[PDB]
């Protein structure tokens, strides 16, 4: 169980500041860069940074050079990224991962990521509405529509339906605001007796919303 | 009355060397006040064997006491930092140990060990690893440096 | 800042033979060069590092070959878990640069797209807007058209698509397509339909209703 851990992430406004932390369990990062990497929403992987914690060496991409101040405290095994005069193009899941040649650590191991959306939009949560069929097989669903920002979660009847689940990617609207759609195939035969309820969560405006996908 | 003259030596990929405590040398990306802790040679210009496009030198590190030295460990030729009379360096006629022929193959230097002939002066690919001496040119090291004159 | 031209930026195969990856450097990156794999919304992992040398624990059909500008990745006959996107990095030189990776998507026997329609709730039109939703389930291969037809009239940038990744069991596509309409522009309408083309059809399939 060796783990780099981040926290900090989250919703700033444009021009703010954020600090990320990257905590390491089972290795010392003392002898050991950690580097940061950032995923732009739908991109590719871009180099921020990295440090070597022992000797203070540093060393930034030239678009955060200036803005972004990398640090570690070895006494508590972590490593930081301070972000300043954040823009939406910083918006990303940031990784850390450590690297040491001798050892060939070549990023080997890279944290779970922290998602940062630079935004002035407010959060909002979903407003949820039911697909349910007109008229072997049948198909009900749930709209999960207008929330912000990222991520929301969708179950089915509190996680005991799973066969046949499928939860689309959201779609950012012109509005500004996200929707997406969950819906499940099940037998026909099953829609009078059975009740399908969908659970949305969304864990950045504390909304949790089951809504009965009824014919 | 030996002419030496005061430089950084940087790597192909642009690695320069810094020192990893008092007997070691690494090599690493260095970017803005970083890059004033870079090691500075005092290379001196030796007599010994000159071929077409090798000139024999020596490598000090300004006032450390210290010269880099070519010595076995397991019979394998080895990179160490020794340390050495200042009053007495620098010379003219020395040590096959402390000797490296300065090659100019491309429009970049190679540094090959006197004593140990086809051991260079070689980094690794991944960078803050130790400056030491290689046995290939044609391996999966690096052996081509850059110079860049310091007064 | 070394450009890693990667390519091709989409790949399709069959479990059990083999694929080439390759990676193209704007300069001489010596011999610096490694190998990573993303499963979707997980932390990339290590396959390759130094060009050629294989990371502890990565299973032995993987395999990286290189020449100073020109690096490929080659796995000599695919498994169940290698349905990812593969990304090659330059560490050499710092900056460190990434290729826009290869997405690797698995291929299967064509599979029909089975078409499902949901007209809005009632609670959606109290609020002043409408949404017509088309579903296309578990179908192969990815590309496919949904037309939206309300009143026998082709609908223009008022629909937006959304696809899933490749099933779990099965590793077909499904895809949501989803008509936004006011209260006002939905009601001024009686049929709403939905149509499709996919590799596993005869002809187009239409799914529709009228608001009664």
């Amino acid at each position: 169980e060796v783990q780099l851990v981040e926290s900090g992430g989250g919703l700033v406004q444009p021009g703010g500041s954020l600090r990320l932390s990257c905590a390491a369990s089972g290795f010392t990062i003392k002898d050991m860069a950690i580097h940061w990497v950032r995923q732009a929403p739908g991109k590719g992987l871009e180099w921020v940074a990295r440090i070597w914690p022992r000797e203070g060496f540093t060393y930034y991409a030239d678009s955060v050079k200036g803005r972004f101040t990398i640090s570690a405290d070895t006494s508590k095994n972590t490593a930081y990224l301070q972000m300043n005069s954040l823009r939406a193009e910083d918006t990303a899941v940031y990784y850390c991962a450590r690297f040491n040649g001798y050892w060939n650590y070549i990023m080997d191991y890279w944290g779970q990521g922290t998602l940062v959306t630079v935004s002035s939009a407010s959060t909002k949560g979903p407003s949820v509405f039911p697909l349910a069929p007109s008229s072997g097989t049948a198909a009900l669903g749930c709209l999960v529509k207008d929330y912000f920002p990222e991520p929301v979660t969708v179950s089915w009847n509190s996680g005991a339906l799973t066969s046949g689940v499928h939860t689309f990617p959201a779609v950012l609207q012109s509005s500004g605001l996200y929707s997406l759609s969950s819906v499940v195939t099940v037998p026909s035969s099953s829609l009078g007796t059975q009740t399908y309820i969908c659970n949305v969560n969304h864990k950045p405006s504390n909304t949790k919303v089951d809504k009965k996908a009824e014919p | 009355p030996v002419r030496s003259l005061n430089c950084t030596l940087r790597d192909s990929q642009q690695k320069s060397l810094v020192m990893s405590g008092p007997y070691e040398l690494k090599a690493l990306h260095l970017q803005g006040q970083d890059m004033e802790q870079q090691v500075v040679f005092s290379m001196s210009f030796v007599q010994g064997e000159e071929s077409n496009d090798k000139i024999p030198v020596a490598l000090g590190l300004k006032e450390k006491n210290l010269y880099l030295s070519c010595v076995l460990k397991d019979d394998k030729p080895t990179l160490q930092l020794e340390s050495v009379d200042p009053k007495n360096y620098p010379k003219k006629k020395m040590e096959k140990r402390f000797v490296f022929n300065k090659i100019e193959i491309n429009n970049k230097l190679e540094f090959e060990s006197a004593q140990f002939p086809n051991w260079y002066i070689s980094t690794s690919q991944a960078e803050n690893m130790p400056v030491f001496l290689g046995g290939t040119k044609g391996g999966q090291d690096i052996t081509d440096f850059t110079m860049q004159f310091v007064s | 800042d070394i450009q890693m031209t990667q390519s091709p930026s989409s790949l399709s195969a069959s479990v059990g033979d083999r694929v080439t990856i390759t990676c193209r450097a704007s300069q001489d990156v010596s011999w610096g060069v490694a190998w990573y794999q993303q499963k979707p919304g997980k932390a990339p992992k290590l396959l390759i590092y130094s060009t050629a040398s294989l990371y502890s624990g990565v299973p032995s059909r993987f395999s990286g070959s290189g020449s100073g500008t020109d690096f490929t990745l080659t796995i000599s006959s695919l498994q169940p878990e290698d349905f990812a996107t593969y990304y090659c990095q330059q560490y050499s030189n710092f900056p460190i640069t990434f290729g826009q990776g290869t997405k690797v998507e698995i291929k299967r026997t064509v599979a029909a797209p089975s078409v499902f329609i949901f007209p809005p709730s009632d609670e959606q039109l109290k609020s002043g807007t409408a949404s017509v939703v088309c579903l296309l389930n578990n179908f192969y291969p990815r590309e496919a058209k949904v037309q939206w037809k309300v009143d026998n009239a082709l609908q223009s940038g008022n629909s937006q698509e959304s696809v899933t990744e490749q099933d779990s069991k099965d590793s077909t596509y499904s895809l949501s397509s989803t008509l936004t309409l006011s209260k006002a522009d939905y009601e001024k309408h009686k049929v709403y339909a939905c149509e499709v083309t996919h590799q596993g059809l005869s002809s187009p399939v239409t799914k529709s209703f009228n608001r009664g």
